[PDB]
């Protein structure tokens, strides 16, 4: 609820989203 | 070219001999904590 | 509650697993 | 009362000499003076050198149409290879000058001299009663100089491939090395670049943190440097103030509370970086090149979609087909 | 240095086995020597007698051994045969030059008179010591000895 | 010439703004800094009246 | 009035600064002489 | 009123009501709420 | 400090060193003028950048005729 | 003739180095 | 070949700041000597 | 009680885990958007319509080959706003024309401004001198010159560095080939500054770690130090003696030593920035005229500088066809410079 | 003041809400890639969309103010 | 051959570094100043100034 | 070629100079104590 | 026309003794100022 919470969640939600996206991209048949 | 070669051999031997027999001359004792 | 060395070990193994899957995807 | 050799050893290892000689200095001083003399006279006045061995000499001295930037002591002939080429192994002195013998003389004497410099740093650390690991720090530039002067010629089989003793020659060495080994994509060279960039970053950071938190000891009409007296007992700057500033700058444990650990990190980062880049050049001497990501992206059919690595490969090909003109008579560069 | 190679240039198994006999004899004699003796006064003044000092001596010895073994692996083809470890850099370059030489001598091209781009030998040239060697950029690797080329070498 | 002069005068502006806003600590800092640099000593950073 | 200005201050340059300045100027001359000449 | 000028005005309005108003309003609310005891 | 005719003429123009308006003074209207200046600079920058095309304003050498 | 200028500049730099090494200000501890 | 009037540039740009530094050092040393 | 501005100033300057300050309002969103846009570009956004390249993990690139590529050459020096006349509010077309590079570049410029302001603000609140912001002016000069002033002097944003790894390597070799930047003396001063700063860092670390006082009985000496102690932790006299009799000269003033450590990399960066600003207008130290005249009059005259010129020609001619695809450079095999060709 | 790490990691809510939210984000990214939504959002070509039948060359944009129309012409079909 | 040569050259250089480290520390520990300079008897302070 | 020696006159200095240096070093060593010690190094000179 | 390298002669022969005199005067003035 503090500013540290917001600073973490700014760098956490898209971080997990991007990590999932990259792990999905690892299985694309090139 | 042989004279230059023997001069260079003499110089290298002289300096390497100084190095070798200087580090054999109890070099570990030459520290400020001795005695 | 849980000792921190177990948490660090699990996190390191998971990080190395991420590295391994990324390298496998680089090789495939 | 003592023997003559004992007095000689006392003078050699004396701490009262203006410049410490020591036993490593016995080897270091004449080798470095020989290399310096030959380098100065060969940089000023030396005839052109057939570096490629194809009877097309390259001028490198000031008297043959060079400035400070283009001047260099040319590496030895490719006909020589890594054969030992002193003056007495040539038929004449001018034959020795034509085949780049001065490069071998300077390189050998300089490498012996810098090994002596490492040993002499240890020796005067030992004579003063201090800890002897400044020489370990100096081994990194010595490792890099060895990699570019001796190891690369050993790996490639010719002293002509060592770095020329100049500026434009150094740039030519860098360009040919990038063309043939792709050093930019080598992770050890990337670690070396991180080492030098981080060394600059940490040098500026430490200097700014110390200068920012200097304890007020001077008036407004004098330099702040005079607030520190040579040999004083107290500390000249507030370490706690700099630590607090840097903790609030990034986060409270991004700083080093310990000054000893901070200085160990300062001496550790660039030394390890230069070690790694020197070892990378040593490994690329034996043709263990950097990362190759050419044609790594293809479409559904299989057409090559270029990447930045492919444009880098185009630049490396541009440098490759132009280096060492008329010295290649075969398709591959093995 | 080049053309001599110190102990990397062992080119026959007789020298290898004989010098290993020598190394075994020397090591056994020195081992009994050190079992039955104590260091002399000059050695006692010279060295530091502590575990870390002995470790440092071993470190420099094994570092020199590492350098020497790297050069063995890079240059020697007797103790490191090319049927197993593969050809050396000099061996590969001379193999390319020699195969082109054979393909041009067999398929109608006078290799000994073919002038190169700089007036030197394109296929066969003259060594700095005066021998007939392979021309091109492989002239730096004219010290190569290989079992597939020594019968063809006068 | 003027691109380089503007780039250098950016550095000059930074230097003189620094020497303006930090005139009191031109020759160095005193012993009143040690209490401020303690983490969490004051609620507001640099304010002596906000001590916890 | 025309006389002692209170803002008069002496100017110093120790030997270390002299040597640094000499080294800087000579190294700059060495660096830029090749480009001025060509 | 060109499309580029309309887009510029809309960009000013969006910048205000998306960046400046919310950040400033949250700053005002948290500064009024979480105060500092100056005793 | 000598007194001159020009010095006595200009003396009231340099006589109020340190004289301040209490409180915040004219800061809000100063900020409003600064905001207007920022908008004006943005407008002319985007005109010169051709990110803002205005009628009868052709940012081109050819507009000289 | 610019070779003379290059040699002069290099020799001047080396002379500056020589004088900075051997004719330096001798470091002494102050009585503060 | 080599452009003339660059000798003037190199030599004057070498001398003048060197002159300035030498004058500063000698002035400072004489002020220190008369301080004693 | 207090005014609203005073309350906001009190909350911004609160001594919390992450200091915000007044500079934080400019720093945090801009830096956050710069890093987020870089990750978004290197993760999803292509370069197929600007460079004809793949520069994302979605196309199959790794960490080295993925990049946020510069805009197309046809865009010129457009700000490339999302609402601008090029994209007209279309996020897809904005990503396809390279507008994400402009997003990252502008937000990073203002984020560097914010971080330097943060250094000023924290130095003012703590009470120390602001030499860290002066030090950080160096990297600000690097970023401004290279990523803004160089492309603004060139044809478009296309020739600015692309935010990647192999892209930066491409920029290095491109500047060497088309500019001969190694020959530039300001770049020489920059290299001297960087390498001397690394030298100073290593040598100061080694000297301090090797001239410490025996302040403890433990063999590992890191624990024998407290931040609040009054005495120095290492011997300046012993270090000065060591470097006076090893190197000839040595530091005797600690403050001058640390200002020199501050000054060398800063001067190197600023001089290299001057060099890049010079390159922005093709005002280069590309050639020495007398050397070229002597090489033209004498075919047997050759230096390493002439070989470098030939290598630059090779870089340009073998790189321009695929490096600048908008020009449609079709170079036949006979016009391409080759070493065997002459 | 600050919230310590032990209070963070020993909180029961801190674990259940993460276990119900973070894998959702992971699968959201996985489906953002795997359903082809990333290609359509960011304009990144599919492996079968770098070249078309009529365009076998690099699709360069050659005009500044008609870039949207040129991209729509190049990316159609 | 490249793998063996590069690996053993790397290890030879690394073990030369180790030799230098351990030889220096062995000398300093035998003499007795491997933990730092003694404040009571600093060897440099008892020497004549060099210039 | 052992030690790079092709002429037998080169062996005269290579062997002779270390002999003289060893004579000086042997005077120094004969001045010493030369009995065994139990320490990491000998502090007697 | 006019021989080159005479610019160097004129300018250096003008500067060097002028440099010497300026250095002497500044040194003397600073010694006098430190005497006070
Ligand atoms: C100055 C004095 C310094 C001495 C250093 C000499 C450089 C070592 C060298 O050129 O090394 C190469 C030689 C190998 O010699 C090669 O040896 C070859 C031997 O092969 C011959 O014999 C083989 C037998 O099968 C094959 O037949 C082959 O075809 C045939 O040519 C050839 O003679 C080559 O011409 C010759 O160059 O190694 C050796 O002698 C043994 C290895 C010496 C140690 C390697 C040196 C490592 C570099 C120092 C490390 C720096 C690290 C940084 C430190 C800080
Ligand atoms: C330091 C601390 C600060 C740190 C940085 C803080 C972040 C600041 C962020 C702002 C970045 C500035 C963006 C300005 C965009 C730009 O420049 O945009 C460029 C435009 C000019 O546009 C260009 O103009 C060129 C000239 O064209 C002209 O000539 C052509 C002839 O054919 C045609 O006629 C054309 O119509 C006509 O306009 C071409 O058209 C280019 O394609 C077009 O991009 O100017 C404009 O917007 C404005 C240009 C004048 C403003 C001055 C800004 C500074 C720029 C100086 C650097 C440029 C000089 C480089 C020297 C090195
Ligand atoms: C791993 C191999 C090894 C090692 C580490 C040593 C180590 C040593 N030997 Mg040694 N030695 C060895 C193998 C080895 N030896 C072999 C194989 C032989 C037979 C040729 C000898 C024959 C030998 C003699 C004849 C002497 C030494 C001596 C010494 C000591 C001083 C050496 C010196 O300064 O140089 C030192 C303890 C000297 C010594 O102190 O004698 C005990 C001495 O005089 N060695
Ligand atoms: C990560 C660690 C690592 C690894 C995996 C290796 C791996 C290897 N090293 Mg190595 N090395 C390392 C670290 C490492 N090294 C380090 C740190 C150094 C110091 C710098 C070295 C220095 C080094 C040297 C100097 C050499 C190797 C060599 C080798 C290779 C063969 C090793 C061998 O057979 O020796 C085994 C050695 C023994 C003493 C084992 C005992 C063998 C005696 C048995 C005799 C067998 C006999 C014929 C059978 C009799 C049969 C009976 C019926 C008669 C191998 C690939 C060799 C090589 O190929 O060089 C390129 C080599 O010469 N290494
Ligand atoms: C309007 C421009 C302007 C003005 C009036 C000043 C004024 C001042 N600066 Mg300053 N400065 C400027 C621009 C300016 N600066 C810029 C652009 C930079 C960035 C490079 C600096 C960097 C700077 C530093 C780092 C320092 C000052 C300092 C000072 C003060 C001492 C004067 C001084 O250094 O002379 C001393 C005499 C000299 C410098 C003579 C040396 C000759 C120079 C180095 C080269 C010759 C230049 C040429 C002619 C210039 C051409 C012109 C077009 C620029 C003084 C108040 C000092 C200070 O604040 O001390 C309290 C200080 O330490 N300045
Ligand atoms: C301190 C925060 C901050 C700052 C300084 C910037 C700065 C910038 N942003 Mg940005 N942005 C921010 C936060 C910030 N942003 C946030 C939080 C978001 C997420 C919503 C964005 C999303 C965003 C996008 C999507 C884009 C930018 C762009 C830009 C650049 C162009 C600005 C422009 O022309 O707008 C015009 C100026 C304004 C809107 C200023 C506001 C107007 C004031 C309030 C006066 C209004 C008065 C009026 C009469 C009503 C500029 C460098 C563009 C860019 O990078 O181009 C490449 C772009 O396309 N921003
Ligand atoms: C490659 C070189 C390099 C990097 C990456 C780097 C990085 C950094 N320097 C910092 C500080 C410093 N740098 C300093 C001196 C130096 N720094 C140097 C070189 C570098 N410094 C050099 C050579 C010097 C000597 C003068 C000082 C003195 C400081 C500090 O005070 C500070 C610190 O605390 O040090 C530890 C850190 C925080 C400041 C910052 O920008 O964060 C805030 C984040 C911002 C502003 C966003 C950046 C946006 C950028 C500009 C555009 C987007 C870039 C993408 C996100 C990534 C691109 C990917 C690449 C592969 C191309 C940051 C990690
Ligand atoms: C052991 C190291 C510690 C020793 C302490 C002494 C330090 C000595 C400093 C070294 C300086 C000596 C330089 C002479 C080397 C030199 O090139 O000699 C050059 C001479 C060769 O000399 C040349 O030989 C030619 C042969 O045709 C011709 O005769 C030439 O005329 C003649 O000059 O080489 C030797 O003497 C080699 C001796 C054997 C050494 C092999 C070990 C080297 C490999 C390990 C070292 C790398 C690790
Ligand atoms: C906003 C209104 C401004 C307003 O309400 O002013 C009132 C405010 C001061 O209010 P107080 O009632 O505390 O101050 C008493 C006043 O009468 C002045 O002393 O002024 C400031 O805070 C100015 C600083 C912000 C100025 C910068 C922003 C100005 C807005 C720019 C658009
Ligand atoms: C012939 C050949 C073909 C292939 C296989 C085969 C094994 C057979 C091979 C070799 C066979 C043989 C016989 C190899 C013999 C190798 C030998 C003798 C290696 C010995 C090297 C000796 C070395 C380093 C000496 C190191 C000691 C040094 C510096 C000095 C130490 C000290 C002293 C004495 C002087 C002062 C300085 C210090 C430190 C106090
Ligand atoms: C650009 C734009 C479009 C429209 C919206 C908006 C206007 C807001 C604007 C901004 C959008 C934003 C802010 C998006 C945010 C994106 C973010 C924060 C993405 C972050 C992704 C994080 C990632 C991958 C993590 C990478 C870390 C990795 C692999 C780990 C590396 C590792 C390290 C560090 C050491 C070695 C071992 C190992 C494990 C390999």
């Amino acid at each position: 609820f503090t500013f540290r919470w917001l600073a973490i969640h700014g760098l956490a939600v898209p971080t997990v989203f991007f990590l999932g996206a990259i792990t999905s991209m690892q299985f694309i048949q090139r | 070219m042989f004279t230059l070669k023997i001069v260079v051999y003499t110089t290298v031997t002289f300096f390497v001999s100084l190095f070798t027999f200087g580090f054999l001359s109890n070099d570990a004792s030459r520290n400020p904590n001795r005695k | 509650r849980i000792p921190l060395w177990l948490i660090a070990t699990v996190g390191g193994t998971l990080a190395l697993t991420v590295v391994g899957i990324f390298f496998y995807g680089s090789y495939s | 009362s003592a023997s003559a050799w004992e007095r000689f050893c006392s003078w050699i290892t004396s701490t009262d000499n203006r410049l410490y000689i020591g036993w490593f200095g016995v080897l270091m001083i004449p080798t470095l003076l020989t290399a310096t003399t030959v380098y100065i006279i060969a940089f000023v006045a030396a005839p052109p050198v057939d570096i490629d061995g194809i009877r097309e000499p390259v001028a490198g001295s000031l008297l043959y149409g060079n400035n400070i930037i283009t001047g260099a002591v040319i590496p030895s002939s490719a006909s020589i290879g890594i054969h030992f080429y002193p003056i007495w192994e040539a038929a004449s002195l001018d034959e020795w000058l034509y085949n780049g013998g001065p490069y071998q003389l300077i390189v050998d004497h300089f490498l012996l001299g810098v090994c002596g410099w490492i040993g002499r740093e240890w020796e005067f650390s030992y004579r003063l009663g201090m800890r002897p690991w400044i020489s370990v720090a100096f081994t990194a530039p010595v490792a890099a100089a060895s990699a570019v002067f001796l190891v690369y010629p050993i790996g490639q089989g010719s002293f002509s491939d060592g770095m020329p003793l100049g500026i434009s020659g150094t740039f030519n060495f860098m360009l040919v090395f990038q063309a043939e080994h792709n050093i930019l994509m080598h992770p050890f060279h990337q670690l070396g670049v991180a080492g030098v960039f981080g060394g600059s970053l940490f040098s500026a950071m430490h200097g700014s943190l110390v200068t920012s938190s200097l304890i007020r000891e001077t008036t407004e009409n004098e330099s702040a440097n005079y607030g520190y007296k040579f040999g004083q007992e107290e500390e000249t700057y507030n370490i706690v103030a700099a630590h607090g500033y840097f903790g609030r700058l990034i986060f409270q444990y991004a700083s080093f509370n310990n000054s000893r650990a901070l200085h160990f990190f300062l001496g550790l980062w660039p030394v390890v970086g230069i070690w790694f880049t020197a070892l990378g050049v040593m490994t690329m001497a034996f043709n263990l090149n950097g990362f190759n990501f050419n044609q790594s992206v293809v479409d559904s059919q299989g057409r090559v979609i270029n990447t930045w690595a492919d444009i880098l490969n185009r630049a490396n090909l541009g440098m490759e087909v132009m280096h060492e003109r008329n010295a290649h008579n075969f398709p591959l560069d093995l | 240095w080049g053309g001599d190679g110190w102990i990397v240039s062992v080119n026959n198994m007789e020298d290898l086995v004989g010098g290993h006999i020598w190394i075994g004899i020397i090591c056994i004699v020195g081992g009994f020597w050190h079992i039955f003796t104590k260091p002399f006064a000059w050695a006692r003044r010279a060295y530091v007698w502590s575990g870390e000092a002995y470790l440092s001596y071993s470190l420099v010895a094994v570092s020199l051994m590492g350098f020497i073994a790297s050069q063995y692996s890079w240059y020697n083809n007797t103790a490191y045969p090319s049927e197993f470890y593969g050809p050396t850099g000099p061996e590969a370059s001379q193999s390319q030059a020699f195969t082109f030489l054979v393909r041009d001598q067999r398929l109608g091209a006078n290799v000994s008179s073919a002038q190169g781009p700089t007036g030197l030998g394109k296929y066969l040239m003259r060594s700095p010591s005066g021998e007939i060697i392979l021309g091109g950029e492989t002239q730096r690797f004219w010290d190569l000895r290989a079992p597939w080329i020594e019968p063809l070498r006068g | 010439g003027h691109a380089n002069f503007a780039l250098l005068f950016f550095l000059g502006h930074l230097w003189h703004g620094s020497r303006t806003l930090f005139r009191d600590v031109f020759s160095g800092i005193g012993a009143e800094v040690t209490e401020q640099v303690e983490f969490g000593a004051f609620q507001k950073l640099g304010d002596r009246s906000t001590k916890k | 009035m025309s006389g002692p200005n209170p803002n008069k201050q002496p100017v110093e340059l120790n030997r270390t600064s002299l040597f640094w300045g000499l080294l800087l100027i000579f190294v700059l001359a060495v660096l830029f002489s090749s480009y001025f000449f060509n | 009123m060109t499309p580029s000028l309309s887009a510029f005005i809309n960009s000013l309005l969006l910048g205000l009501f998306v960046v400046v108003i919310p950040i400033g309003a949250a700053l005002f609310l948290v500064s009024q709420s979480d105060r500092v005891t100056r005793t | 400090a000598l007194r001159t005719r020009l010095g006595e003429l200009l003396r009231p123009l340099n006589s109020e060193y340190g004289k301040v308006a209490p409180g915040w003074g004219t800061t809000p209207i100063m900020g409003f003028v600064m905001l207007l200046f920022f908008l004006f600079l943005l407008i002319i920058l985007q005109i010169y950048n051709s990110s803002l095309i205005i009628e009868n304003v052709d940012v081109d050498w050819a507009s000289l005729g | 003739m610019e070779t003379l200028v290059y040699v002069f500049l290099l020799a001047g730099t080396l002379g500056v180095i020589f004088f900075a090494v051997f004719f330096r200000d001798p470091p002494r501890i102050a009585k503060k | 070949n080599v452009s003339v009037a660059a000798y003037l540039a190199v030599l004057l740009g070498t001398f003048i700041p060197v002159v300035f530094l030498l004058t500063l050092y000698i002035q400072s040393e004489s002020r220190k000597a008369a301080e004693t | 009680g207090r005014g609203w501005f005073d309350l906001i100033d009190d909350w911004l300057k609160r001594d919390r885990f992450v200091f915000v300050g007044w500079s934080g309002l400019l720093l945090f969103p801009t830096s956050y958007l710069s890093i987020g846009g870089w990750f978004t570009g290197t993760t999803f956004v292509t370069s197929w319509y600007t460079h004809g390249l793949a520069s994302s993990y979605l196309e199959g690139c790794n960490f080295f080959t993925a990049a946020v590529s510069t805009p197309a050459n046809s865009m010129g020096h457009s700000l490339l706003l999302l609402w601008g006349p090029e994209a007209q509010g279309d996020f897809t077309r904005w990503c396809q024309i390279g507008g994400l590079w402009a997003f990252c570049a502008l937000h990073g410029s203002f984020a560097l401004i914010g971080f330097c302001l943060r250094q000023f603000e924290i130095a003012r609140l703590v009470g120390i001198r602001p030499y860290n912001a002066i030090a950080f002016s160096g990297p600000i000069a690097i970023f401004v010159s290279v990523f803004l002033m160089y492309p603004l002097g060139q044809a478009s944003w296309f020739f600015a560095p692309s935010l990647g790894v192999a892209a930066i390597f491409r920029f290095l070799l491109f500047i060497q080939g088309f500019h001969n930047f190694t020959l530039n003396p300001f770049h020489m001063m920059g290299v001297a500054g960087i390498l001397g700063a690394a030298l100073l860092c290593a040598i100061h670390g080694a000297t301090v770690q090797n001239t410490i006082f025996e302040d403890g009985d433990a063999a590992n000496t890191f624990r024998a130090f407290t931040p609040t102690q009054a005495e120095e932790t290492y011997s300046m006299v012993t270090a000065n003696r060591f470097w006076s009799q090893i190197f000839g000269v040595a530091f005797s003033n600690k403050r001058w030593l640390h200002f020199f450590m501050l000054f060398v990399p800063l001067a190197g960066l600023w001089t290299s920035a001057i060099g890049i600003v010079g390159l922005a207008l093709n005002l280069r130290a590309y050639d020495f005229v007398s050397q070229e005249l002597r090489a033209a009059e004498d075919p047997e005259f050759e230096t390493f500088y002439t070989k470098n010129i030939l290598l630059n020609e090779g870089i340009r001619s073998w790189m321009a066809a695929q490096d600048q695809p908008h020009e449609n450079f079709i170079f036949p095999e006979e016009v391409l410079p080759r070493g065997n060709a002459l | 003041g600050e919230r310590p790490f032990s209070d963070i990691i020993t909180s029961i809510r801190y674990w259940i809400i993460h276990s119900i939210t973070i894998p959702a984000l992971y699968v959201a990214g996985w489906l953002f890639v795997s359903t082809g939504l990333a290609y359509d959002i960011f304009g990144t070509p599919r492996p079968n969309e770098y070249f078309t039948q009529d365009r076998q060359q690099v699709p360069l944009v050659n005009d500044r103010f008609s870039a949207k129309q040129e991209l729509e012409d190049l990316t159609k079909g | 051959r490249s793998w063996l040569t590069c690996a053993h050259f790397f290890l030879g250089f690394a073990f030369y570094i180790g030799h230098l480290w351990h030889a220096g520390r062995a000398r300093a520990a035998a003499a007795g100043f491997e933990k730092g300079i003694n404040r009571e008897n600093e060897p440099t302070l008892s020497l004549r100034p060099i210039d | 070629e052992a030690l790079g020696i092709d002429d037998t006159r080169l062996i005269v200095p290579v062997i002779l100079i270390p002999v003289i240096t060893f004579i000086l070093y042997a005077g120094f060593a004969s001045e010493q104590d030369n009995e065994d010690f139990f320490d990491t190094y000998d502090q007697r000179r």
